[PDB]
Formats: C-alpha cells, structure tokens, sequence
C-alpha cells in the first residue's frame, strides 16, 4: 500500500502555499545549478545552498500533515 | 446540615472514626479510579490486546 | 525456473535505495559494508578478494545464479544464519525479479 | 545559529499516549517490537530491557 | 564498540533503550527522523561520502540511512505495514522501552 505520509505530502505539495513554496525552492535550486558550472565554483567560499527554502517548504507540509496523519494510521 | 448532628451530634469527628474511614476510602477510591482509567483506555490495554490474540 | 525478467530501470533504483548504501556494482573491488559485486553471478559465495566475509558466507559455498539470488534476497539471514548482512529482504517476488534483472545489466 | 545546524523542528503528531489520562496503545507496542527485531535490531542494542 | 563502529563506517549506533527521553521532541523527533528522509538533499548540500541527508537531524548529515520502506515487514495482526505505520509503531515501543 501507498504510505500515508507520502499521500498527504503530495496533496499538500499541490495547494497554493504548496506550489508557491516549491516554486521559491525550485527557483533557488536552478540558481545554484548555474553557479556549479561557472568559472571556479570549487574555489569561492560563498557557495549558496537551498536549505533555508527547503526548510520553509518542509515546515509548511509538516504543519499541514502532522495533526492529520495519525487518523489514517492504525 | 442536620445530617451531621445525626452521626457526630455537635462533636468533631473522632480520631478513631477518621482512621477507620481512611482504610475504607483507600480501598474504594482506588477501585473507582482504576475502573474509570481502564475503561477510558479500552483497546489500548494488554487485556484488550490479548483478546484479539 | 522461478525467475522472470523484470525491468533494469526499477532494479537500478530498488538497488539505489536498498543496496547501494553498502554495495558497489562497477568493476574492481571497492568493498563497503558488503563486498563489491562485479562478477558475483556464477562465482561462489565469498570469493571477491580484499574483503573479509564471515565464516558463514564461505561455508555455504553457494554458486550464484538468478534462482539462489532470489532465494537469498527473500531472507538473507534465513539463507545463511550467520551473514553479517543487515537486510530483512524483498517479500514480493516481482521486486526480486526487477532487482536481479538489474544485476545482470550491471555486474557484467 | 543557522536553521540547518539546529535542525528542522519536528512537528507534533497526535500520539495516542499523549494525555494525562491516556495509556500507551499496547497493540501498537507489540507491532513496534516486531519492527525493532526485524529491522533495527541488526544495528541497535536494547541493553536496558530485560 | 569497535565491532559496532567497524560495521557502520566509523559511526556508532546508540543503544535505543532511552532514545525517546535522550532527545528533544521524543516521539515526534524520533518519528519525523525515520520518515524525514528526502530522496535528494536540497540544492547545494555537499554531502560527505557514506552520509545521508535528513533535515530533522542537527547538521543535516546523519550516518544512518533510510531503512523503513513499505511492506518490508509482515505485521502478524494484519495491519498494512506502510513506512509511516512502521515508524509510528517502533517509536511507541521505544517510548515504552524508555518509560
Ligand atoms: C549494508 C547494511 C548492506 C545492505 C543494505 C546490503 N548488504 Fe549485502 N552484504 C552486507 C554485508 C555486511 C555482507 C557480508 C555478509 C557475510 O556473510 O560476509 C553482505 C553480503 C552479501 C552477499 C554475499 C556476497 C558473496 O560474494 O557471497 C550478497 C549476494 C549481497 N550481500 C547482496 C546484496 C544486495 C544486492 C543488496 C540489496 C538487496 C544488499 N546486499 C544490501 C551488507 C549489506
Ligand atoms: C544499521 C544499518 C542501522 C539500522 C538497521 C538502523 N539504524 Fe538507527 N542508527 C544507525 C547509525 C549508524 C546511527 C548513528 C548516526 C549518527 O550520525 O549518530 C543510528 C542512529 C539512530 C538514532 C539516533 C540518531 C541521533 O538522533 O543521533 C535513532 C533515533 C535511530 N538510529 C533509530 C533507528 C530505528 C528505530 C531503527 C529501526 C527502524 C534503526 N535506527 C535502524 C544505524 C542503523
């Protein structure tokens, strides 16, 4: 059977806040992918990561799923 | 309350009567809480699990 | 014959998620928690050099093939009660097919 | 301290044992044992449990 | 401990006997950890070889990899052993173990 936490993470990934949040996250990943090709990324000591945005996304879904999840579980 | 004056009649409750009730209470009160507690948690307890086994 | 050819794309990820974090499929001998598996089919159990297999793996001397592989993966611990392999196994038959089917297009 | 170092804050799932009147769900316990024995017990000791 | 550290690439699996009480969040943290494994670390995360990204773990780099997958266990009582259903069950057992 399909995992209950995944089914819910998916339904909430596709809501207004959900799509907005994943967008900001994806606009970040796309910004980093560029830097990695660019001249001397290995040497830069400034390298941006998208954790902050992954956190806002993840946090949002947690808030949405957490109080619901256990009703679906045994 | 005149319900008091029927038992102790204008006197305080004596130490012997007190101690005596302490024993009775102790036993009753427990069965009561245990019963309410076990009931409120039906299905989660081991006894409940053992039946379904 | 209790083996059907599933997909090498499903097995790639079935491996990635549940085997990769201990095993390496490419040529050579890069041993991790488990020994690297390049040329494990047709080979005996516990041969790959540079690795210290348990007494149990060598002892059974299993000739590796699709049908033994599918019976080991059912329960790696029931097959050889002394294997240091921390793995419960693939309960579903279809999944062992797709998995082993990937190992032919990889450990070759 | 950076959000990542602290680590993401785990949300609060509605556990059946959370509550001044709630006992653990022993059936869930039993299942958990099995999960530990078949999955975790290959790397995790449980030294304090006789 | 050496045998243990050897079998886990230098890392050492803590004894689970009191893990629920030995962490913040307890049941919640334990559970969110077992489930919290994304398939890919967020963009830009340089992950040390032999490490796995989990957001709920301080620092993001935990030596334990995802181990809970759907149906990998056949619950004697019938219950569908989904990854989050299994997570819920050990955590409740681990909570008992500790308390
Ligand atoms: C690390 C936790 C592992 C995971 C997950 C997988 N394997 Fe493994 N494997 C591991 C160890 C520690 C060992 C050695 C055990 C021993 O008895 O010495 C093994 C061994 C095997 C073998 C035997 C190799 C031989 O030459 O006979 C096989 C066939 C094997 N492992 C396959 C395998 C695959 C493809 C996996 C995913 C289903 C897998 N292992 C994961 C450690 C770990
Ligand atoms: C060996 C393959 C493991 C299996 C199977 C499971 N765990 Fe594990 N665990 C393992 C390691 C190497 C570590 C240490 C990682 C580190 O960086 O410290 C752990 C750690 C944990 C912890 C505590 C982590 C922490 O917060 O510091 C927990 C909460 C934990 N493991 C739980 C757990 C459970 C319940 C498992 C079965 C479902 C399980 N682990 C399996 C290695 C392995």
């Amino acid at each position: 059977d399909t995992d209950q936490l995944e089914d819910l993470r998916e339904h909430f990934k596709n809501t207004e806040e959900g799509k907005a949040l994943v967008h900001h996250y994806e606009e970040c990943a796309e910004r980093v992918k560029i830097q990695q090709q660019q001249p001397g990324y290995a040497d830069l000591e400034h390298k941006e990561d998208c954790v902050e945005e992954f956190f806002h996304l993840q946090h949002y879904l947690d808030t949405a799923t957490a109080p619901r999840l256990f009703d679906k579980l045994k | 309350s005149s319900l008091y004056k029927t038992f102790f009649k204008r006197n305080a409750v004596f130490v012997g009567t007190i101690f005596a009730g302490a024993f009775v209470f102790q036993t009753v009160f427990d069965t009561a809480i245990t019963s309410w507690y076990e009931n409120h948690n039906k299905g989660k307890l081991w006894k409940d699990v053992k039946a379904k086994i | 014959t209790e083996f059907k050819a599933g997909s090498a794309k499903k097995g790639a990820t079935l491996f990635k998620t549940r085997c990769l974090q201990c095993h390496t499929v490419e040529k050579g001998g890069p041993h991790k928690v488990g020994p690297n598996l390049h040329g494990i089919f047709g080979r005996h159990s516990g041969q790959a050099e540079g690795y210290s297999y348990t007494d149990a793996n060598i002892k059974k001397n299993v000739l590796w093939d699709e049908n033994n592989m599918s019976e080991y993966l059912t329960n790696p611990k029931k097959y050889i009660p002394g294997t240091k392999m921390a793995f419960g196994g693939l309960k579903k038959e279809k999944d062992r097919n797709d998995l082993i089917t990937y190992l032919k297009k990889a450990c070759e | 301290m950076t959000a990542a170092e602290h680590g993401l804050h785990a949300p609060a799932y509605a556990w059946s044992h959370n509550g001044p009147f709630e006992t653990f769900d022993h059936a869930s316990i039993r299942r958990g044992y099995q999960v530990y024995r078949e999955v975790c017990a290959a790397c995790h000791s449980l030294d304090r449990v006789a | 401990e050496q045998a243990a550290r050897a079998a886990n690439q230098g890392a050492l699996p803590p004894d689970l006997s009191l893990i629920v009480k030995a962490r913040h969040g307890g049941c919640d943290y334990i559970f969110s950890l077992l489930t919290g494994y994304p398939d890919e670390p967020p963009a830009g995360v340089a992950l040390p070889p032999g490490s796995n990204y989990n957001p709920y773990f301080p620092g993001g780099s935990i030596a334990m990899a995802r181990v809970l997958f759907d149906d990998m266990v056949e619950y004697e009582d019938g219950t569908p052993a989904t990854t989050s259903q299994m997570a819920k069950d050990v955590t409740t057992f681990l909570n008992w173990c500790a308390e």
